[PDB]
C-alpha cells in the first residue's frame, strides 16, 4: 500500500475484512394448491378427436412428475422452450387437449405435417410451442365387441386452420345436383373407430394428450412448484424469502407483526425483519460483521 | 341524494411492509381530506378507484357489480356476500336491472339471466370499503368499526387489505346490489402517515389541504 520497502513507525490503514457466507437458504411459501390433473390424466372416458376437449388448467401448482412414474409416457416431444425454463414463466389460462386416436398417427400430430387428421380433424401451427405425449390404452380403451364411441372427421370441403373445432353434422356434397339425405354421392362426414384389444401395435388406440399448452401471459401467473430447503439460524447465510434476496444472520425476534404483513423496514430502507412463510415466525436479519484490518508496526 | 364532507376518512395501508414508530411520506391514490361525498339505483362512474361506506341494520346491501359497459359483451365482476361466504365471479353475467327479493328462504339468485366463459371464481355497522384497480389487479380493503351511537363519527380508522386479486379485467361503471350509503372518488395525492410501536396507522396528514399541512410534510 505504501509503495515502499521502508515502513516507518505508526498505524497504517490497509484492506478490509468481511465474514463470507457459508450456506444458502431458500424458503418459498407452503406448497398447498396444485391441480389434480388426476382428473385430466386418470379419467375413465375421453373425447373424440373431432370433438376434442380443450381442457382448462388453472389456479394451481404444476406437479406432473408423478405422472412420469405412474404413467410411462412413451411419447414426449416438446417443440417450444426447454422444460428447464418452465420455472421462469408459468401459466394461468393454459389450455390442454385430450385425444383418442389410432397408433400410426402420433407422427401426424407434429408441426408442418400432413394427412387426414392433420388436415380435417386437428391442425397445429408451424410455430407450435407445446409437448405431445401419447401412451397405449389397450387395457382401458379397447373392447372385444368394439369401442364404437370415438369418432373422427373424414370429409370436408375445405382445409382447417390452427386451433379450430368443428361439430357440424350436415351431409357432404360431392356432385352438382342439390342434396337431401344420403343415397347417391352424398356421404355422412362422421365415421367411428373399431378398437379391439387384439389389434396390432399400429392400430391399437393411443390416449394422446397433445399438450398444445401455452397461454402463459395473464394478469395472474399460477406457477410451477418451487423447492424449499431447511432453515439455519445464528449463522451467516445467503437467504431468499419470496424473492427478497440478501445475506446475513437470522435470529429470533419479538416484533409483533400484523397478520397481513410480510417484511419489515427500518428508518431508511433496509430489510431489518422478515417473516418465514411456513412456520410464521418473526426473524430478525442482522448484517455480517465487517470492518478494517489495520496494522501496527514499530 | 345529498352532499357531505369526509373529515379524515379513507386512509389505508399502502403496502405490506411493517414499520415501527415512524413517519412515512408516501404518494398514492387516496380520498382527499374534506372532499365532497355523495350521500344516498343509478349507475356511478369509476375514476381510479372508489370509496364506499355503508350504515344499515336491516342488511339490505348484498354486493356489487362492476364493468365497462355491462352489455354481456365484456367481462363483468360480481361480488355477493349472501349470508355466510362471499362469492366472487368474473364473467359476462346477463344481470337483471333490479335484483330484489321480498323479505326465511335465502335462495333465488336470479340476478343474472345467462352464463358464459366465467374464468375466475373465488370463495372465502359503518362498513367501509376501498376498491382500487391498478396493474391488472383488483384490490379490496375493508374495515368494520361498530358504531357507538347513530351519527357519523369523525374519527380515524386505517383499512386493512381484505383481498388482492388478479382478475385482470377492465371496469368503468359500478352499481350497487340491494336485497344508507356513501360514495367518494379517489385522486393522486401525497400523505404523511404515523406508525405506532405496532405498525398501526394512528394519524394521517395531507400535503395539499392547508399551509400548515405542507410545512408538516
Ligand atoms: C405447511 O404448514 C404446516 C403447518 O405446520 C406444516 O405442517 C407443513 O409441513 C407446511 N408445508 C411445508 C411446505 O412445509
Ligand atoms: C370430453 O368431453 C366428453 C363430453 O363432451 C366427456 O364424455 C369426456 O369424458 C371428456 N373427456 C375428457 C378428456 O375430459
Ligand atoms: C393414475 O394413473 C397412473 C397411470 O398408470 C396409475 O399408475 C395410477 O395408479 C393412477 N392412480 C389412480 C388412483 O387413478
Ligand atoms: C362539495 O364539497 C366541497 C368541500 O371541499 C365544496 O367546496 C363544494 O362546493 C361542494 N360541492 C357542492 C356542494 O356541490
Ligand atoms: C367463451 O368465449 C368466447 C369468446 O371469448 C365466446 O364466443 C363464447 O360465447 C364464450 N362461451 C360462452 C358459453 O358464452
Ligand atoms: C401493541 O400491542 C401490545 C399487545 O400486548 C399492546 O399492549 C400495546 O399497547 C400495543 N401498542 C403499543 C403502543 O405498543
Amino acid at each position: 500500500t505504501l509503495k515502499s520497502f521502508t515502513v516507518e513507525k505508526g498505524i497504517y490503514q490497509t484492506s478490509n475484512f468481511r465474514v463470507q457466507p457459508t450456506e444458502s437458504i431458500v424458503r418459498f411459501p407452503n406448497v398447498t394448491n396444485l391441480c389434480p390433473f388426476h382428473e385430466v390424466f386418470n379419467a375413465t372416458r375421453f373425447a373424440s378427436v373431432y370433438a376434442w376437449n380443450r381442457t382448462r388448467i388453472s389456479n394451481c401448482v404444476a406437479d406432473y412428475s408423478v405422472l412420469y412414474n405412474f404413467a410411462p409416457f412413451f411419447a414426449f416431444k416438446c417443440y417450444g422452450v426447454s422444460p428447464t425454463k418452465l420455472n421462469d414463466l408459468c401459466f394461468t389460462n393454459v389450455y390442454a387437449d385430450s385425444f383418442v386416436i389410432k397408433g400410426n398417427e402420433v407422427s401426424q400430430i407434429a408441426p408442418g405435417q400432413t394427412g387426414n387428421i392433420a388436415d380435417y380433424n386437428y391442425k397445429l401451427p408451424d410455430d407450435f410451442t407445446g409437448c405431445v405425449i401419447a401412451w397405449n390404452s389397450n387395457k382401458l380403451d379397447s373392447k372385444h365387441s368394439g369401442n364404437y364411441d370415438y369418432w373422427y372427421r373424414l370429409f370436408r370441403k375445405s382445409k382447417l386452420k390452427p386451433f379450430e373445432r368443428d361439430i357440424s353434422t350436415e351431409i357432404y356434397q360431392a356432385g352438382n345436383k342439390p342434396c337431401k339425405g344420403k343415397g347417391p354421392n352424398c356421404y355422412f362426414p362422421l365415421q367411428s373407430y373399431g378398437f379391439r384389444p387384439t389389434y396390432g401395435v399400429g392400430h391399437q388406440p393411443y390416449r394422446v394428450v397433445v399438450l398444445s399448452f401455452e397461454l402463459l401471459h395473464a394478469p395472474a401467473t399460477v406457477c410451477g412448484p418451487k423447492k424449499s430447503t431447511n432453515l439455519v439460524k445464528n449463522k451467516c447465510v445467503n437467504f431468499n424469502f419470496n424473492g427478497l434476496t440478501g445475506t446475513g444472520v437470522l435470529t429470533k425476534s419479538n416484533k409483533k407483526f400484523l397478520p397481513f404483513q410480510q417484511f419489515g423496514r427500518d428508518i431508511v430502507d433496509t430489510t431489518d425483519a422478515v417473516r418465514d412463510p411456513q412456520t410464521l415466525e418473526i426473524l430478525d436479519i442482522t448484517p455480517c460483521s465487517f470492518g478494517g484490518v489495520s496494522v501496527i508496526t514499530p | 341524494q345529498s352532499y357531505t364532507n369526509s373529515f379524515t376518512r379513507g386512509v389505508y395501508y399502502p403496502d405490506k411492509v411493517f414499520r415501527s414508530s415512524v413517519l412515512h411520506l408516501t404518494q398514492d391514490l387516496f380520498l382527499p381530506f374534506f372532499s365532497n361525498v355523495t350521500w344516498f339505483n343509478p349507475v356511478l362512474p369509476f375514476n381510479d378507484g372508489v370509496y364506499f361506506a355503508s350504515t344499515e341494520k336491516s342488511n339490505i346491501i348484498r354486493g356489487w357489480i362492476f364493468g365497462t359497459t355491462l352489455d354481456s359483451k365484456t367481462q363483468s365482476l360480481l361480488i355477493v356476500n349472501n349470508a355466510t361466504n362471499v362469492f366472487i365471479k368474473v364473467c359476462e353475467f346477463q344481470f337483471c336491472n333490479d335484483p330484489f327479493l321480498d323479505v326465511w328462504m335465502e335462495s333465488e339468485s336470479g340476478v343474472y339471466s345467462s352464463a358464459n366463459n366465467c374464468t375466475f371464481e373465488y370463495v372465502s355497522n359503518l362498513r367501509e370499503f376501498v376498491f382500487k384497480n391498478i396493474d391488472g389487479y383488483f384490490k379490496i380493503y375493508s374495515k368494520h368499526t361498530p358504531i357507538i351511537g347513530r351519527d357519523f363519527p369523525q374519527g380515524f380508522s386505517a383499512l386493512e387489505p381484505l383481498v388482492d386479486l388478479p382478475i385482470g379485467i377492465n371496469i368503468t361503471r359500478f352499481q350497487t346490489l340491494l336485497a344508507d350509503y356513501y360514495v367518494g372518488y379517489l385522486q393522486p395525492r401525497t400523505f404523511l402517515l404515523k406508525y405506532n410501536e405496532n405498525g398501526t396507522i394512528t394519524d394521517a396528514v395531507d400535503c395539499a389541504l392547508d399551509p400548515l399541512s405542507e410545512t408538516k410534510c
